[PDB]
């Protein structure tokens, strides 16, 4: 219910670096580096991408990095390709000690 | 020389840990050493005793 | 094939319960967590609650309390979910997911992720 701040939709043409935004409180996203990435194709279970807010699993391409800064948590998607078209969700813990997750942003590569 | 002066065996959750160090007899310390380091920067000694440090050897094969 | 294998879609009518398994395959749940998320049609995924089946701890979200009781069964690797009081808001794809560990000459150090996700489980709500 009281969900992190992500963007609904984030989009730009092939090969361009797109950055989602992230915004929870002092309690989750500001109160420790417990701050993990998702990526969710139509139809599929999610992925994680970044764990620990910059740290990449085996398999997850270089392209995918993270930052965080206050209360706002950042992925950032290099060398834009169709692969790329998914969903993405944000999570973190909490001192209330559960996970959150983010609203969810829409990323769509752009055509000609 | 040892680097525990004290040893609790209460159950310290997973919420609250950042890294838990094992460190076996030699190096200077005749007994097995485990050493928790809390969220809250705090260094925890956990004796070799408690089930719950028992149980979490026991899988960490 | 180091997966979490869920239990096959459901079709429930409203006010019934659900049970929901989660086996690990290809390995165990070892010194790991298991979390419990679902994700209603079209929109966002919603962290349910969890437990550390090596000692049997189970944390829940505030708004599934009283409705969601998560088991686990160690020896089999096994999970279960079992939400009551069914009605159209929980159709739903859940899923079960691990929360894994980073270990060096340093030590253990426990990351709070969601690194192996199972197939998800549907289930729907008649009414």
């Amino acid at each position: 219910q009281s969900a992190l701040t992500q963007p609904a939709s984030v989009s730009a043409s092939p090969g361009q670096s797109i950055t989602i935004s992230c915004t929870g409180t002092s309690s989750d996203v500001g109160a420790y580096d417990w701050v993990s990435w998702y990526q969710q194709h139509p139809g599929k279970a999610p992925k994680l991408l970044i764990f620990d807010v910059n740290n990449r699993p085996s398999g997850v391409s270089h392209r995918f990095s993270g930052s965080k800064s206050g209360n706002t948590a950042s992925l950032t998607i290099s060398g834009l390709q169709a692969e790329d078209e998914a969903d993405y969700y944000c999570s973190s813990y909490t001192r209330r000690d559960t996970y959150v997750f983010g609203t969810g942003t829409k990323v769509t590569v752009l055509g000609e | 020389r040892c680097r525990c002066v004290q040893e609790s065996s209460v159950f310290i959750p997973r919420r609250f840990i950042d890294r838990i160090q094992i460190l076996p007899r030699g190096n200077g310390c005749p007994r097995k050493e485990i050493i928790v380091w809390k969220k809250n920067k705090s260094i925890v000694c956990v004796d070799p005793q408690a089930e719950w440090i028992q149980r979490m050897m026991e899988v960490l094969r | 094939q180091v997966q979490l294998v869920q239990s096959g879609a459901e079709v429930k009518k409203p006010g019934s319960s659900v049970k929901v398994s989660c086996k690990a395959s290809g390995g165990t749940f070892s010194s790991y967590a298991i979390s419990w998320v679902r994700q209603a049609p079209g929109q966002g995924l919603e962290w349910m609650g969890g437990i550390i089946p090596i000692f049997g701890t189970a944390n829940y979200a505030q708004k599934f309390q009283g409705r969601v009781t998560i088991t686990a069964d160690e020896s089999t690797s096994t999970a279960y979910m079992e939400l009551s009081s069914l009605r159209s808001e929980d159709t739903a794809v859940y899923y079960c997911a691990r929360e894994p560990d980073y270990y060096d000459s340093s030590g253990y150090y426990p990351i709070d992720a969601f690194d192996i996700w199972g197939q998800g489980t549907t289930v729907t709500v008649s009414s």
